[PDB]
C-alpha cells in the first residue's frame, strides 16, 4: 500500500486483541455497492440482456 | 517496459497491453480516446530514455537483521552497562533498607509525576 | 538458443515415421515425426510446416 | 450375446466370456465339435485362460483319430496365446509323450526337454507363490509331486530352483529333508548310502554319478560345482533366518548334521562352501567345541573331497579352484582359539595332535604364520572370481586372535592376569602384522586393496588392554 | 571394558559384506562409512528379530483367541438382531486366487 | 563492446518473431553465405569430423536422432 | 498428495478419514509405498475436507484408480464396495 | 486448508446449553466478538470481515521482511531483469537456465548482504560479517 | 466443431440460464439461451467478406439473432511532437492535484 | 481407450511436456502451463527426491543377491492365476522424482496462479503472424 | 488356552520391571510361551511373557550397539535429573506407572560421546573444536515433532548423569512468552521474567546441589540484602537460594539481581565445562512478544482530558522486545559471542510448535483445537544464519527407529495396563498397525504418538473379524468332524 | 426406506478380502499336517 | 506500529531511481485516480470469500 508522503499512518496490527478492542463499527443497515446497486438484490438481479455469463468481451 | 508495466498496473497481461475504451457512447469517440490515452501512455513511459533516474526502482523484500546481528543487541555499550549496573546495585541495596519491594522506577527507570 | 521462437526452414523431401491423429496426444500445435533424407535426422515438426 | 445396450456393456468382458466359453467346451462330447467352438473363441477376442487349455488337452488326448503332434502343436499355440500352463496340462502332456513312441526319436527327445523345462518352471513358479504363505509343508508335498513327475523322464529339479527353494525354507526338518532328497534324486534309488544318526536318513554317494572331465581343464566342467552350490545354500540359509520349531534343535546339532551329509556325500568341496562353512564356527557362541568343530572343516578343506576312492581327482580340483583360500585360512585363524592345548596350525597332513607362557604363544604366533606360508595364498595372482580384497581376511583372522588374547572373552574387566612380558610380546606382534600389513598394500596398491574394519578394530582394542594393563602397574 | 564395534555374529558378517557389496556397486542411497554400514546392520537384525517375535506373538494368540459372548467379548455385529452378515468363502476367486489341485485329484485323471 | 546497440536491437527485433522465417537473397550472396559458414562449420564440429563427416550439420548438434 | 498437501495435513491428521483413503490398496493385497498419488477436486471447493463424505469420495476414487492401473485388482475392490456409488444428498 | 469456522450458525429456533448445543451468540464462537450481535446476510458478512482481519494479520506477522526500494544497478542479477506485476503474468520463476525454480516475487535477500548499497556512507560493518558454517568438513553430523 | 478440419469452425458458449421461483406451494421456471459462436479467421481484411457476413440477419432462421465482434489489425502512431518526452518539472505535482473532483 | 479424464490429463501431460514461458506470450489462459506440474517445478522442497530408505535397499539386494530371487514391480508380478500377461513398457522405468509426481506445491503459489489465470482471460492477441 | 495362572511374576529389580500389571489385564495382549527343561526331571514348565520391557541403562551403559533400540530411566533417576522438567511434548509418554522410555538414534549417540568428551574437554579440546568446526555449540532444527525436545532432554541426561553443570531450559516460551515482563531492577534497559526467573533458579540449584554447594562465587558482593536469620551466600548453590527462596513481591527484584551475577559468574568460570541446553533457541534469538510501555505510562499525567491522551482509547502496537533484551539472555550472548571461553556448550534445539497458517485463518473452536497451546510465530527460522550454533538436521523415523518406538509403545503399554488388554483381540495385529501407522504418520514420531492414541478409533480394520470367522469355522468342522 | 439408495455391496460392506487365499492356504497346510501326524 | 510514511527525492540517493510514489503520481495524472488522503493503513481487508 503506497500512503501518501509525510503522512501519519499505522501498519496493519499482528495481535488479535487489538483488532477486536479497536473501534470498528458493524454493518447494521442494508449493505450498498457502487455497482451491485443496479441489480437490486441477489434474488432479484436485474439484467440488461440475456448474456452468457461466459461471454468475451473482445 | 519496466516503468510503462508499472505505470499499466492490471492494464498489462502476458506481453499485451489492453486498454478497454467506453468512456463515451460512441465507439468513434473510444477508439480516439484509447489512442489518447496509450500516446499518453507510451509517452510517459519513455521517460526512462532520458536518464537512470527516470529507471523505476526494483523492490527487493529485504529481510531483517538475523538472529546472529540481534545477538549483538545485548553487547551493545557492554563495559557502560557494566559499569552502570555495579553502580545501580549500590542503591538498590541502599534502598532495600527502608523498603520491602524495591522498583525499577526507584532505580534507574524514570517515572514522574 | 537466441531464437524467442522457432525458425522456419526451406521445405526438404522426407518421410513420415508418425501421426498421433488423437488431440490428447497431439496438443495444440500439433506435430509430426518426420525423417529428412538429407542427413537421416529424424523431428518433430509442426503440422503447418 | 452380442452387447447393445449399455447395460449388458456393463457385462461384456473377454475374459469372463473365456469362463462361458470354457463351460460350453466341457459341456461339448466330441473333439471334432470342440474344435469349431475354439476355433470361433480364436476369432473372437475372447481370452484364452488355463481351463480351456485343460479341456482341450483332455478331450483331445482322449480323441481317436489325433496325433501327437498336434496335440502339442495346440498346447504351443495356446501358450503362444495368453494361457498359462498348469500342472494338470503337464501331466496330460507328459502321459502323452510317454505314450508317444512312433513318432522320431528327435521330435521324442526335443518334446521331453521341453517337458522338462516346463515343470521346471511350474516348479518354480510354485515355490514363488507359496513362499509368503509360511506353506512349507504345501511346498514340500507339491515339490514331492514334481520331483517324482521329473523322475520318469530322468531329469531331476534343477539346482537353481533348489537353490530358491532352500533359501525360502523355514524349519530345520524341511530344509534337511529337501538337500537330502536332492542328494537321493541326483542318483539311482538302489545306489550306496551311509547312514547318519539322531536324523534316520541316508545320505548317498553322489561323486560316483557326477560328471567329471575325465582328462586345460574348466572349473565349471566339474559337476561337483552344482552340490557345492546347494550345499553353500544351505550354509546361508542356515546363517541367515530364525527357526521356529515346536521342539527347537539346536545350531551346533543342526551344523553338525549338515558336516555329516557333505562328509558323507564326498563330493570335491569349493572355497565358498568352506568359507562360509568356517565363517559359523568363528562366530560360533560355544567356546569348547569351536575348536574342533575348526579342525574339522580344514581337514575337509585341505582334504578337498574328503572321499575315500579316486585320489586323481581331488589333485586335479585342488589344481582347478584352490580349495582351503585366503578367506578359508583367515576365517580357520579368527576361530582357533588361543591357549587351546591343540596345534594351530598341520605338520605334513598334520591332524593337530597337541603342543608340548611367553614361548608357549610366541610358538602359537609363528606357527599360525607357518600356516599361511605353507598354505601360500598370499602369493596367488587376482582373478575375477576372487578379488585381492578376499587376501585381507587372512590379516583380519590374526588380528582377531591377538584380541582373543587381550581380553578372555570374545563378541560377549580390561583384561586378565598376564606377565608384562607377554603384553611386550603382544605389543611386538601387533606392530609386526601393523607393518606386514603396510607391505602389502604397498606391493597390492595397484588395486587399491583396503583393510577390513574388524582387522582395524582388533588392534585398536588390543592396545586398549595393553594400556589398561600399563595403567593398572 | 569397551564393547567392540565390529560384527558380533555370522549373519550380522553376511549382511555387512553385502552392504559392502552395494557400496562397491555404489548404487543410490547406500552409505559410505562403514560405521553406519554396521548401524544399518544392526538395525536390520534387530527388524527381523521383531518380526519373528511378531510372528510366534499371532501364533500364540490364534489358540489363545475368544470365539464366545463373554468377558470383554460379545456380538455386537448384530449377529443377534441380523444374523450372519458376512460372507465367508472356501474357494479361491478363479482369476484372483489359487490353491494348489488336490493330488489324489491329479492321479486320478492322470490314470 | 562488439557491436552498437542500433544493431543489437535489430538483432533481437529479428529473432524475436514469432516465426524466423529466413531470407530469400541474391546469387552472390548467397555464395558468400555458404563459403564462410563452411568456413565456420570446422571450428564448430567435433575433432573427429573436423575433416571427413557424412554431411555439414554431422557433429552440430549432439543429440540429434538418426535412423539405422 | 491431495491438492498439492500432504494428505495427514489436509484431512487434518484424524485417523479414520486416511485409512478410508488406505483401503483400496489394502483390500487389493498391495503396499501404498509402491504407489504415489494426486487426488485432484473438482467439487465444490472448501477450506477443510476433513469430513466422512469426502473420505468417502477420494476412496472411491482411489479405487478406481488403481482398478485402471492394473486390472486385477477389480476382483477384490467390487467385492469390498469400493467401486459402488453411493445416491444420497 | 483451515480448521476454523467461517460460517455462522444458522438461527431456526432457539437453542439452549446442552451437551452437543451452546446458545446462539455466546462468548465463545468467534473470540468472544459476538456481544456485538438479526439479518443472516449482515451478520455473516460482519463474520468475514472478522475472518479477514484475522487472515490479515497472521499474514502480516508471518512476513518478516521488508521492501525497502533498491536502484536498478545495485541490485543482484536474478532480480535485474523485468518482472511483471502481480497477476499480470505466470507466477515467474526466479532462473530456471541455472535450477533455481522458484517464484521471483517471494524472494527474500538477508538484511546483512546489502551493506554495499545499503547504508554506503557508513564506512563500518553495523551488522557484522553472516557466518556461513562450511558443508565440506567433517563434524559431528557428517561423523557417522 | 474443429478448427484443423472445417474453416469457419463453431465453438460452444454456455447458455443463459436464469431460474425463478415464484408462488403458485412454490414452483421453479427457468429462461434459457442457447448460444453458438462461428470464428472466421482471415489473413487480410476484406470489406466485402464484411458485407456479406453482416448481411447475414436478413436471412438469420427463426426467432434466431445474432451479433458480431470483429477483432482487427489498426495501424496507431504515436506522435511524439503532440505526445512529447519532457524532464520531470521542477515543482512536482502533490497528491492535492489528484483530489475528489479534481478531474474536472 | 481412454475415459473422459484420462484423455484430459494425457492431454494436460503433453501440453506440459512441450510447454514453453516464451511461446506462452501474448496469449489468454491457454499460455498457462499445466497448472499442478508448474507449480511442483517451482516448489523448492520437491527439488529433492529421497533416494530409497536403507531398509528398503537391504531388503531389495538381501532377495537379489542372497535368494536368487529379484522383487518384481506391482505391474511386473503376474496376477492371473489361469493367464499369462505381457509384461508393460512402462513397468519400472518410470523413475520417481518429486518435482515432477505427485504435485505438492505452495499456497501462496498456488492462489498467484489461480488469480491470474482468472485475470488474463481477455489478455489475448488473437491476430498474429 | 489359560497359561496365566501357571505364570510366576520375575524378580523385580528396577522401576522398569515394577511397572507390570496383573496377569489378568495382559493375558492374551502379551501372550506367555511355554519353556521345557530338563532340571532335575525330564519334564518342567516354565511360563514367560514373550515380550519384556527394554532394558534400564544409564548413559554410560548405552553403546554403539544399542543405535535404534529403545532403553529406560527409572523414575527415581528422572526425579534426580529432571527437576525443571521434560520440555515440549516429551512426558506425554511418561504417566504414573508408565516406564519412561527413550529410544537411541545415531544422532543421540554422537551427542552421548560428545558429552563424554566434554567431560574431559581440556585436553579434548581439538577435538572438540573440530567437531563443532569451532563454532560454540550445536543447534538441532528439522520439521515438526521430530524429535528435537527428546533429544534435548537425552543430551542433559547424559550431562546430569555424567555429573556436569547443566544449564537446561525446557519450553523457552515460558522465558520468552511468558506471563509478564518487568523491567530489570539493576540493568538499565533490560528486561525480566520473574516468574520463568524463579522457578528456573530452584530447579537449577536443586538439579546441580552437589557442584554448586562446592563452588566458590568469585565476582559477587557479600554485602547481599538478607532478611533476619538468613545466613549470607557464600556458594552458588547458595546464591540460587538466595534468589528464589524469597517471600512475595520480595523474590521479583531479588531474582534479577541472582541471575544478573548468576550469569557474571558463570561466565567468569574458565575450569569447569559447563553444558547449556535450551528448548527452541529461535525464540531466544528473535523476539518475545511482550511490548514496550506506552511512554505515558511513564511520564506521568494529572488529568485524562488534559494531555488528550489515547492510551485508553486504542489500543497500539508498540516495538517487540527483542530477546537480546533480556537479562539471561543477555548473560547467554555474552558468553556465546565473547570469545576466550572454551568452556561452555550450547546444545541447543529448535521449536516447530506455532500454531498453523495456510491461506486463510476463520477461528478455531475452543473445545475442538489441538493448537490452543501453540505459539503465535509464523514467521519463518534459518538455523544457520540466525545463530552461532552448527546446525544438526534431523528427520522422520526410518523404519528401523520406528519400528523400534512403536514396539516399545504398544507392548509396553499393554504391559503396563493401559492399552487394549483384555480386548487384543478387538485390534489388529502389531504388523498391521505398524503398516498403518506408517501410512498415517509418515514416520513422523509425533504423528505416530498420535496415531498410536487415534487406534483405538480405526473402524476399516476387518482382519481380526475375518480371524475370529475362520477359526469359528475351523472349531465347527473340527467338532463336526469329531462327533 | 431410509436407506433405498445404498448398494447391497455396502449395506455390509465386506471387508477384509486380502485373508482369503492365505486362509485356503493354511487350512490346506493344516490338513496335510494332520494327516502326516496320523501317519 | 503507528509511523510516519516517509520518501526519498531521487536526488538525494546516491543512484537516482524514479520513486514508486513518483510512479504513482504518474499514474494518477495519467488515469485521472483520485487518492483518498485519509485512507487507513491499518485497514487492509481482502475478501477471501472471492479471492
Ligand atoms: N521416547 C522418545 N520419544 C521421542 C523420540 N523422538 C521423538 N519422540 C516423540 O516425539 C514427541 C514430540 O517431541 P519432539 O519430536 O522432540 O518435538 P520437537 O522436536 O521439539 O518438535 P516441535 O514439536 O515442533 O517443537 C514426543 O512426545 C516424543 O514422545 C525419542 O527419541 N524417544
Ligand atoms: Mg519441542
Amino acid at each position: 500500500m503506497q500512503q501518501i508522503p509525510g503522512k501519519v499512518d499505522q501498519t496493519p496490527f499482528e495481535e488479535d486483541q487489538t483488532w477486536l478492542l479497536h473501534s470498528i463499527p458493524v454493518q447494521q443497515l442494508e449493505m450498498h455497492h457502487h455497482e451491485k446497486d443496479l441489480q437490486d438484490l441477489p434474488f432479484i438481479n436485474h439484467e440488461q440482456f440475456p448474456r452468457s455469463l461466459e461471454w468475451n468481451a473482445p | 517496459e519496466r516503468r510503462l508495466r508499472i505505470l499499466a498496473q492490471h492494464r498489462v497481461g502476458m506481453g499485451v497491453l489492453k486498454l478497454d475504451a467506453d468512456k463515451y457512447e460512441d465507439q468513434a469517440d473510444n477508439v480516439t480516446f484509447g489512442t489518447t490515452k496509450l500516446s499518453e501512455l507510451l509517452a510517459d513511459a519513455r521517460k526512462a530514455q532520458l536518464g537512470e533516474e527516470y529507471w523505476p526502482s526494483v523492490e527487493l523484500k529485504v529481510r531483517k537483521p538475523s538472529g546472529q546481528s540481534k545477538a549483538h543487541y545485548s553487547l551493545i555499550d557492554n563495559e557502560r552497562i557494566e559499569k552502570r549496573s555495579r553502580e545501580l546495585y549500590e542503591k538498590y541495596r541502599d534502598a532495600k533498607k527502608r523498603s520491602l519491594f524495591v522498583t525499577p522506577m526507584e532505580t534507574w527507570l524514570e517515572v514522574k509525576g | 538458443s537466441s531464437a524467442e521462437q522457432r525458425i522456419a526452414g526451406g521445405p526438404q523431401r522426407a518421410v513420415i515415421i508418425q501421426y498421433h491423429h488423437q488431440p490428447f496426444f497431439n496438443p495444440e500445435p500439433r506435430l509430426v515425426k518426420v525423417a529428412f533424407q538429407c542427413d537421416g535426422t529424424i523431428m518433430e515438426v509442426p503440422i503447418s510446416d | 450375446l452380442e452387447p447393445c445396450t449399455p447395460r449388458e456393456w456393463l457385462q461384456f468382458s473377454h475374459r469372463n466370456l473365456a469362463y462361458a466359453y470354457n463351460g460350453a467346451l466341457r459341456a461339448c462330447h466330441s473333439l471334432p465339435s470342440m474344435l469349431l467352438l475354439y476355433k470361433e473363441m480364436k476369432q473372437r477376442g475372447v481370452k484364452v485362460d488355463v481351463d480351456t487349455m485343460n479341456v482341450l488337452l483332455t478331450r483331445a488326448a482322449r480323441h481317436e483319430h489325433i496325433q501327437v503332434d498336434d496335440v502339442f502343436l495346440l498346447f504351443d499355440e495356446l501358450v503362444a496365446l495368453g494361457a498359462r500352463p498348469d500342472l494338470a496340462a503337464a501331466e496330460t502332456l507328459h502321459t502323452v509323450l510317454s505314450h508317444s513312441a512312433s513318432m522320431p526319436e528327435e521330435w521324442r527327445e526335443a518334446r521331453r526337454l521341453q517337458l522338462v523345462e516346463l515343470y521346471n518352471n511350474l516348479a518354480m513358479e510354485e515355490v514363488e507363490r507359496l513362499a509368503p504363505h509360511r506353506a512349507d509343508r504345501l511346498l514340500k508335498e507339491q515339490m514331492k509331486r514334481f520331483r517324482g513327475n521329473l523322475q520318469q523322464l530322468g531329469s531331476g529339479l534343477r539346482p537353481t530352483v533348489y537353490c530358491r527353494y532352500l533359501h525360502t525354507t523355514h524349519t530345520a526338518a524341511v530344509l534337511l529333508e529337501e538337500v537330502h532328497n536332492f542328494l537321493w534324486e541326483l542318483v539311482p534309488n538302489d545306489h550306496p548310502a551311509m547312514e547318519i544318526p539322531a536324523l534316520q536318513l541316508r545320505v548317498p554317494f553322489v561323486a560316483s554319478v557326477l560328471r567329471r572331465p575325465s582328462v586345460s581343464v574348466s572349473r565349471a566342467e566339474f559337476g561337483d560345482t552344482d552340490v557345492c552350490a546347494v550345499f553353500l545354500a544351505a550354509a546361508e540359509r542356515m546363517v541367515d533366518a530364525d527357526f521356529d520349531d515346536q521342539r527347537p534343535v539346536s545350531e551346533r546339532r543342526l551344523f553338525l548334521s549338515l558336516l555329516t551329509m557333505i562328509s558323507y556325500s564326498g563330493v570335491l568341496y569349493t572355497s565358498d562352501l568352506m568359507a562360509q562353512l568356517m565363517e559359523m564356527v568363528k562366530y560360533s557362541n560355544n567356546d569348547e567345541t569351536r575348536d574342533s568343530d575348526a579342525q574339522r572343516v580344514l581337514r575337509y578343506a585341505l582334504r578337498g573331497s574328503s572321499a575315500a576312492q579316486d585320489s586323481a581327482s581331488r589333485t586335479l580340483w585342488h589344481s582347478v579352484e584352490k580349495v582351503a583360500d585366503c578367506r578359508v585360512v583367515g576365517r580357520y585363524i579368527g576361530a582357533r582359539n588361543p591357549w587351546n592345548p591343540i596345534r594351530v596350525c598341520f605338520d605334513e597332513q598334520g591332524v593337530f595332535k597337541a603342543y608340548p607362557t611367553l614361548e608357549a604363544l610366541n610358538m602359537r604366533w609363528d606357527d599360525v604364520r607357518r600356516l599361511i606360508e605353507c598354505t601360500g595364498v598370499l602369493v596367488t595372482p587376482p582373478s575375477e572370481r576372487c578379488p585381492q580384497q578376499q587376501k585381507m581376511e587372512v590379516f583380519t583372522g590374526m588380528a582377531v586372535y591377538l584380541r582373543t588374547v587381550a581380553t578372555g572373552r570374545r563378541y560377549e574387566l580390561f583384561a586378565e592376569g598376564y606377565d608384562f612380558d607377554v603384553w611386550v610380546r603382544l605389543f611386538s606382534l601387533v606392530q609386526e602384522v601393523r607393518h606386514d600389513m603396510e607391505k602389502f598394500m604397498a606391493d597390492h596398491t595397484l588395486q587399491c586393496v583396503e583393510p577390513e574394519f574388524e582387522c582395524w578394530e582388533a588392534l585398536l582394542v588390543t592396545l586398549r588392554c595393553a594400556l589398561d594393563f600399563c595403567v593398572v602397574q | 571394558m569397551q564393547k567392540l564395534l565390529s560384527p558380533r555374529t555370522a549373519r550380522h558378517a553376511r549382511l555387512f559384506r553385502l552392504a559392502g557389496k552395494l557400496a562397491d556397486s555404489g548404487s543410490p542411497g547406500v552409505p559410505k562409512s562403514d560405521g553406519e554400514r554396521l548401524v544399518w546392520v544392526n538395525s536390520h537384525v534387530r527388524r527381523d528379530k521383531d518380526i519373528s517375535l511378531s510372528q510366534e506373538e499371532e501364533r500364540i494368540r490364534e489358540l489363545m483367541m475368544p470365539l464366545e459372548v463373554g468377558e470383554n467379548s460379545f456380538a455386537a455385529n448384530g449377529q443377534a438382531t441380523h444374523g450372519n452378515l458376512f460372507y465367508f468363502r472356501e474357494y479361491p476367486m478363479y482369476p484372483g486366487e489359487y490353491v494348489p489341485a488336490e493330488h489324489n485329484t491329479l492321479s486320478s485323471l492322470r490314470d | 563492446r562488439a557491436t552498437t546497440d542500433a544493431i543489437r536491437a535489430a538483432w533481437e527485433g529479428v529473432m524475436r518473431e514469432d516465426v524466423v522465417r529466413l531470407p530469400d537473397v541474391t546469387g552472390v550472396v548467397a555464395l558468400y553465405l555458404t563459403l564462410v559458414c563452411i568456413r565456420e562449420s570446422g571450428r564448430l564440429v567435433p575433432e573427429e569430423l573436423k575433416e571427413l563427416s557424412s554431411g555439414l550439420e554431422d557433429g552440430v548438434r549432439p543429440g540429434v536422432r538418426k535412423l539405422q | 498428495t491431495v491438492m498439492g498437501k500432504p494428505l495427514s495435513l489436509v484431512l487434518d491428521n484424524k485417523a479414520w478419514l486416511m485409512e478410508m483413503v488406505l483401503m483400496p490398496f489394502d483390500e487389493a493385497n498391495l503396499d501404498y509405498r509402491d504407489f504415489d498419488v494426486h487426488i485432484v477436486s473438482e467439487g465444490h471447493a472448501m477450506p477443510s475436507i476433513a469430513n466422512e463424505i469426502a473420505a468417502f469420495a477420494l476412496r472411491m476414487a482411489v479405487a478406481n484408480a488403481l482398478v485402471k492401473l492394473i486390472p486385477l485388482t477389480r476382483i477384490p475392490l467390487k467385492k469390498s464396495g469400493l467401486l459402488s456409488v453411493d445416491r444420497r444428498r | 486448508v483451515s480448521t476454523g469456522e467461517f460460517d455462522h450458525p444458522p438461527f431456526q429456533f432457539r437453542q439452549r446449553h446442552t451437551f452437543n448445543t451452546t446458545p446462539l451468540h455466546d462468548a465463545n464462537r468467534f473470540g468472544g466478538r459476538t456481544a456485538y450481535l438479526k439479518d443472516p446476510r449482515t451478520v455473516q458478512f460482519n463474520v468475514d470481515v472478522w475472518c479477514a482481519q484475522q487472515t490479515l494479520r497472521k499474514r502480516w506477522k508471518q512476513r518478516d521482511w521488508e521492501v525497502i526500494e533498491i536502484p536498478f544497478r545495485l541490485v543482484p542479477r536474478e532480480q535485474q531483469r523485468v518482472i511483471p506485476e502481480l497477476y499480470t503474468d505466470i507466477p515467474q520463476m526466479t532462473d530456471p537456465a541455472r535450477n533455481d525454480f522458484s517464484n521471483i516475487r517471494n524472494k527474500v535477500y538477508d538484511r546483512e548482504e546489502l551493506q554495499g548499497v545499503l547504508f554506503p556512507a557508513a564506512g563500518t560493518m553495523l551488522y557484522p560479517p553472516l557466518q556461513r558454517v562450511d558443508k565440506q568438513a567433517m563434524t559431528l553430523d557428517k561423523y557417522l | 466443431y474443429d478448427p484443423h478440419t472445417s474453416w469457419p469452425h463453431v465453438e460452444k458458449l454456455e447458455p443463459w440460464v436464469r431460474m425463478a421461483e415464484f408462488w403458485t406451494s412454490t414452483a421453479h421456471y427457468e429462461f434459457r439461451k442457447f448460444f453458438r459462436v462461428i470464428i472466421c479467421k482471415l489473413p487480410f481484411q476484406s470489406t466485402e467478406f464484411e458485407k456479406r457476413m453482416y448481411d447475414i440477419r436478413h436471412w438469420l432462421h427463426r426467432q434466431t439473432s445474432c451479433e458480431f465482434h470483429t477483432i482487427y489489425r489498426r495501424n496507431v502512431i504515436h506522435d511524439s511532437a503532440v505526445f512529447p518526452t519532457e524532464h520531470d518539472p521542477a515543482t512536482p505535482t502533490t497528491h492535492e492535484h489528484h483530489r475528489m473532483f479534481s478531474f474536472a | 481407450e481412454f475415459d473422459a479424464k484420462g484423455r484430459e490429463y494425457v492431454q494436460y501431460m503433453r501440453e506440459f511436456a512441450r510447454f514453453d514461458p516464451r511461446k506462452s506470450r501474448g496469449n489468454g489462459q491457454k499460455g498457462f502451463p499445466f497448472r499442478d506440474a508448474y507449480l511442483t517445478k517451482m516448489n523448492e522442497a520437491n527439488q529433492k527426491t529421497p533416494p530409497p530408505t536403507l531398509e528398503t535397499i537391504m531388503d531389495r539386494a538381501v532377495r537379489e543377491h542372497h535368494q536368487h530371487a529379484r522383487i518384481l514391480s506391482p505391474l511386473e508380478v503376474q496376477r492371473d492365476v489361469g493367464r499369462l500377461e505381457p509384461i508393460p513398457s512402462y513397468a519400472g522405468k518410470i523413475n520417481a522424482d518429486r518435482s515432477v509426481f505427485p504435485f505438492q506445491w505452495k499456497t501462496e503459489d498456488w492462489y498467484e496462479y489461480e488469480v491470474a489465470k482468472v485475470r488474463n482471460r481477455r489478455f489475448v492477441f488473437e491476430n498474429t503472424e | 488356552k489359560s497359561l496365566a495362572a501357571m505364570y510366576m511374576r520375575p524378580p523385580v529389580t528396577c522401576y522398569t520391571d515394577a511397572c507390570e500389571a496383573p496377569v489378568a489385564m495382559w493375558d492374551g495382549a502379551i501372550p506367555l510361551k511355554e519353556t521345557r527343561k530338563l532340571k532335575n526331571g525330564v519334564p518342567v514348565r516354565t511360563v514367560s511373557r514373550t515380550y519384556s520391557h527394554p532394558p534400564q541403562l544409564t548413559p554410560t551403559q548405552l553403546s554403539f550397539n544399542d543405535i535404534n533400540s529403545m532403553y529406560c530411566v527409572g523414575n527415581d533417576e528422572l526425579i534426580q535429573f529432571f527437576p525443571e522438567g521434560l520440555g515440549g511434548r516429551v512426558f506425554q509418554t511418561m504417566p504414573p506407572g508408565h516406564p519412561r522410555g527413550f529410544l537411541y538414534r545415531k544422532e543421540t549417540h554422537l551427542l552421548n560421546l560428545f558429552v563424554d568428551k566434554v567431560q574431559h574437554w581440556h585436553t579434548k579440546r581439538s577435538v572438540l573444536s573440530s567437531l563443532t568446526n569451532g563454532r560454540t555449540g550445536f543447534i538441532v532444527d528439522g520439521p515438526t515433532g521430530c524429535g528435537k525436545s527428546a533429544l534435548m532432554c537425552q543430551v542433559v541426561h547424559f550431562a546430569r548423569s555424567r555429573n556436569i553443570v547443566t544449564l537446561y531450559v525446557p519450553d523457552a516460551k515460558v522465558w520468552t512468552h511468558g506471563e509478564w515482563c518487568w523491567p530489570s531492577t539493576i540493568l538499565p534497559g533490560f528486561f525480566d521474567a520473574p516468574d520463568a526467573a524463579r522457578s528456573f533458579l530452584k530447579y537449577f540449584a536443586v538439579a546441580n546441589r552437589a557442584t554448586l554447594t562446592s563452588w566458590k562465587l568469585r565476582c559477587t558482593p557479600k554485602d547481599l540484602p538478607t532478611e533476619q536469620g538468613e545466613r549470607q551466600p557464600q556458594n552458588l548453590y547458595e546464591l540460587c537460594e538466595w534468589g528464589h527462596r524469597a517471600v512475595a513481591p520480595a523474590s521479583i527484584d531479588r531474582q534479577s539481581v541472582c541471575v544478573k551475577f548468576l550469569m557474571d559468574e558463570l561466565s567468569e568460570e574458565k575450569k569447569l565445562p559447563v553444558v547449556i541446553v535450551v528448548d527452541g533457541w529461535n525464540l531466544f534469538s528473535h523476539e518475545t512478544h511482550f511490548r514496550y510501555p506506552h511512554p505515558d505510562f511513564l511520564r506521568g499525567l494529572a488529568s485524562f482530558n488534559e494531555s488528550s491522551t489515547d492510551i485508553d482509547l486504542y489500543p497500539q502496537e508498540l516495538p517487540r522486545i527483542p530477546a537480546s533484551r533480556l537479562s539471561f539472555v543477555r548473560g547467554l550472548n555474552k558468553m556465546i559471542l565473547s570469545g576466550d571461553d572454551p568452556n561452555k556448550f550450547f546444545i541447543t534445539c529448535t521449536t516447530r510448535d506455532f500454531k498453523p497458517f495456510d491461506g486463510i485463518s476463520g477461528f478455531p473452536n475452543v473445545e475442538t483445537d489441538r493448537f490452543a497451546n501453540s505459539l503465535d510465530e509464523y514467521a519463518p527460522y534459518d538455523p544457520e544464519k540466525d545463530s552461532h550454533f552448527h546446525p544438526i538436521q534431523i528427520g522422520n523415523f526410518d523404519e528401523y527407529e520406528y519400528r523400534s518406538f512403536l514396539r516399545f509403545l504398544i507392548n509396553s503399554g499393554e504391559l503396563a495396563g493401559l492399552g487394549w488388554g483384555p480386548l487384543w483381540h478387538a485390534s489388529s495385529d502389531f504388523e498391521r498397525k505398524l503398516y498403518k501407522i506408517g501410512f498415517l504418520s509418515g514416520r513422523n514420531p509425533q504423528g505416530v504418538v498420535d496415531h498410536y492414541h487415534q487406534e483405538l478409533v480405526w473402524r476399516y480394520d476387518y482382519q481380526r473379524t475375518r480371524q475370529k470367522q475362520y477359526l469359528l469355522k475351523r472349531r465347527m468342522e473340527g467338532m463336526s468332524r469329531g462327533a | 426406506d431410509k436407506y433405498r439408495r445404498v448398494p447391497m455391496l455396502l449395506k455390509p460392506q465386506q471387508g477384509g478380502q486380502q485373508y482369503f487365499n492365505h486362509f485356503l492356504i493354511r487350512s490346506t497346510n493344516d490338513r496335510l499336517t494332520q494327516q502326516d501326524v496320523d501317519n | 506500529g503507528v509511523h510516519r510514511v516517509g520518501y526519498t527525492h531521487p536526488s538525494t540517493l546516491p543512484v537516482p531511481c524514479a520513486q514508486r510514489w513518483d510512479l504513482r503520481l504518474a499514474r494518477a495524472r495519467i488515469f485521472q485516480e483520485y487518492i483518498e488522503e485519509k485512507a487507513p493503513g491499518a485497514w487492509q481487508l481482502e475478501d477471501e470469500r472471492s479471492m
